[PDB]
């Protein structure tokens, strides 16, 4: 296809410089915009360079352009959690009017957990106490919660929440079935100091 | 501004589907893109002004119309499951450096329509151990057995919608990952202080906004109609 991007997904720790790559084939593109898309929204123009220039800086966001190698690059300095979005490299022959997009790069910026306290709690249903769920929480962002090694058992991906009344962020993942919570997250790695009440 | 309509739509195969997009920006150029995984954004049709349209990179299956400067319509006269996607409209000026997109349109072109289901919602109460260890209370909402994945989940504490202390999954998971005919599941987490949960006056409800059939769609099934609806589950402090 016309505009290629890499990688398909990129994960970075907060404060780190994230680098997104893009390459095109047509030599008649006179303008290269980068569009940012947050979940649930439409894409919005982030930063853009035209073929006559070799670079452009705009507060943490920088485009490097190599007209010879047909290569483009987006540099995001001290990446922040709010920078987690999908990034599209785009090309235009009409100064930004008729865009061909890349496949897009998905960027995830990991939070540093102040005081990790990994524990697996279990929660009963408010309506029918015969149902329950397992909750992995207060773990550091470094760990990976891989999916189930079977059906009948489901495991959500991790997510971070922010109690703004305090000053506190925490990761969390949920499992359910029909089992026990002790063997719920076996397929993933858990810190040996994980609390099992 | 750029508004699209509808924002969500369920269609049977062979049905006619029109997606309209109206623009305030007084721009001459208007566009209709679609977004799919591993393809990014792809141009379907565009327009340089009223009364004129042009074919994009993937025009096959679609027809467009620019009857007004403000309006640009994408027409699916014979809907096919291949046209299941998220459609974005956009407007731009002459040789403009930016394109102004709409919020998007979630379109599901089904065949049978008998696979459409609203979600069942359950809220699960904070564990005593968590409240006794970390001094905080995590409520977990769980929406299951719904199709298509056109939903919006939110938390409501004491009649007011909250965002702080909330995290939902980035995307629903498949209950039976084998079938693409499968229905989905979605979870969310609300986290508050142990004192707050201990308050019997406070009540918390997880609300999912399911987007399904319109009422003037033909329903031949026994079960209740899978229309667009709010499904809730609530828990009271103990």
């Amino acid at each position: 296809q016309q505009v290629r991007q890499s990688p398909q997904s990129l994960t970075v720790w907060e404060g780190e410089t994230a680098i997104l790559n893009c390459s095109y084939e047509n030599s008649a593109f006179d303008y290269f915009p980068w569009y940012q898309q947050f979940p649930g929204e439409g894409p919005a123009l982030l930063i853009a360079i035209r073929s006559v220039s070799d670079k452009k800086e705009d507060g943490r966001f920088t485009i490097f352009f190599n007209k010879r190698e047909k290569k483009l690059s987006l540099h995001i300095t001290d990446s922040q959690p709010g920078d987690s979005a999908t990034y599209f490299c785009a090309a235009s022959r009409d100064s930004g009017q008729k865009l061909v997009f890349g496949q897009g790069t998905i960027l995830k910026v990991y939070l540093h957990i102040q005081n990790p306290d990994p524990a697996v709690y279990q929660l009963r249903d408010s309506k029918s106490s015969d149902k329950s769920v397992c909750l992995f929480t207060d773990f550091d962002s470094q760990t990976n919660v891989s999916q189930s090694k079977d059906s009948d058992v489901y495991i959500t991906d991790k997510c971070v929440l922010d109690m703004r009344s305090m000053d506190f962020k925490s990761n969390s993942a949920v499992a359910w079935s029909n089992f026990a919570c002790a063997n719920a997250f076996n397929n993933s790695i858990i810190p040996e100091d994980t609390f099992f009440p | 501004a750029v508004t699209q309509s509808p924002r969500n739509k369920v269609a049977v195969t062979g049905g006619k589907v029109t997606l309209s997009c109206n623009q305030t920006n007084n721009h001459n150029n208007m566009y209709w893109y679609r977004q799919d995984t591993g393809h990014g954004l792809r141009l379907i049709h565009y327009s340089y002004g009223a009364g004129s349209t042009e074919k994009g990179d993937i025009p096959d299956g679609y027809k467009a119309s620019r009857p007004s400067q403000e309006n640009f319509s994408l027409i699916l006269e014979l809907a096919t499951p291949s046209q299941t996607s998220v459609y974005f409209c956009a407007s731009g000026d002459f040789w403009g450096d930016t394109l102004y997109f709409g919020a998007g349109t979630r379109l599901s072109v089904l065949e049978d329509l008998k696979n459409v289901f609203p979600p069942e919602v359950a809220v699960f109460e904070p564990s005593e151990a968590e409240i006794s260890h970390t001094q905080k209370a995590t409520l977990v909402c769980l929406a299951t057995g719904f199709y298509p994945d056109h939903v919006e989940l939110s938390w409501w504490v004491n009649g007011k919608e909250v965002h702080s202390g909330v995290c939902t999954d980035p995307q629903p998971l498949k209950e039976q990952p084998a079938l693409n005919d499968s229905r989905y599941a979605l979870s969310s987490r609300l986290r508050v202080s142990a004192t707050f949960w201990q308050n019997p006056r406070n009540h918390f409800r997880c609300q999912v906004q399911f987007y399904g059939l319109s009422e003037n769609d033909e329903w031949t099934q026994d079960r209740a109609k899978p229309v667009t609806q709010i499904v809730s589950a609530e828990a009271w402090g103990r």
